């Protein structure tokens, strides 16, 4: 549920 | 001159490996990117536009992540930054320990508010506010800003291109990709207190973004929720600017960085 999320 | 450590991470922003100063023992961060993966450049020679806005918001204390050094190789750029010791970043602190106390939300918004004013009154737009772009100082309760790869001088004419997190990125960009520097900030803002207090973000898909219905899903204040649904207005011009959010009664008693670490981090 709970993630990073990469730029671009 | 830097005795190179342990890699902390990779991405999008390149590689960033601990390091420490020689010439005193000093705890760096030694940052790699690949000159074929920077589009963003700037003015020495070209060098990325993150040295470029670095160098505007080094000088002087603050809580921003400080360029001490950067070298050009033939393939790459390396870039030496400051390192506190020690030191988490403010997504794993989150989810390690879920939503956040509005004492300790309070304090860590009012430092990336006061980080994020200094960024704009050096002419400098982060355009990636985000809890991973966010260190904390565990020690001296500090927060610092990292990761300005995405950024741009800040101008007062529209922006029509962004290299951001997209679930940060505000509905105006999502449906015309257009904004304006400050109020495209300030939605980041809202994203990130919401983040914060809530223990994730709002927002998963473009419809959820464009549709700015915000839901609480954990108990947040009356006034801490008025300040989130304000910073998230659809129309921009309804946004506050940045004394109208440190001015908000939510944000009054903030406590001092070391209060901050005391009560909740040691
Ligand atoms: C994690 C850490 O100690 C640190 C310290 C100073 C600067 C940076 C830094 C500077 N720019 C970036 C861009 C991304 C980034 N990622 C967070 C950790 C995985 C490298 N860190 N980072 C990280």
């Amino acid at each position: 549920k709970r993630r990073r999320h990469p730029s671009g | 001159q830097y005795q190179v450590g342990p890699l902390l991470g990779s991405g999008g922003f390149g590689s960033v490996y601990s390091g420490i100063r020689v010439s005193d023992n000093l705890p760096v961060a030694i940052k790699h990117v690949e000159k074929d993966r920077i589009s963003d450049w700037g003015e020495g020679t070209r060098v990325p536009m993150e040295v470029v806005l670095l160098k505007k918001v080094s000088s002087g204390f603050s809580g921003v992540i400080r360029l001490l050094d950067w070298f050009e190789r033939p393939d790459s750029f390396v870039l030496i930054l400051e390192r506190p010791e020690p030191v988490q970043d403010l997504f794993d602190f989150i989810t390690e320990r879920g939503a956040l106390q509005e004492e300790l939300a309070r304090s860590f918004f009012w430092q990336v508010l006061e980080a994020v004013r200094h960024c704009h009154n050096c002419g400098v737009l982060h355009r990636d506010i985000k809890d991973e772009n966010i260190l904390i100082d565990l020690n001296r309760g500090e927060l610092k800003l990292i990761d300005f790869g995405s950024g741009a001088l800040l101008k007062d004419t529209v922006y029509t291109d962004f290299d951001g997190t997209r679930v940060y990125s505000p509905p105006e960009w999502i449906r015309y990709h257009r904004y304006h520097g400050r109020s495209a900030a300030v939605w980041s803002l809202g994203i990130l207190l919401y983040d914060m207090v809530c223990g994730d973000i709002p927002f998963e898909h473009d419809e959820e973004i464009i549709g700015g219905q915000v839901f609480f899903r954990q108990r947040v204040s009356s006034e801490c929720q008025h300040l989130i649904r304000w910073c998230l207005a659809l129309r921009p011009s309804d946004r506050p600017t940045f004394e109208e959010i440190q001015n908000h009664p939510w944000m009054q008693d903030v406590l001092l960085p070391q209060e901050t670490a005391e009560i909740h981090l040691h």
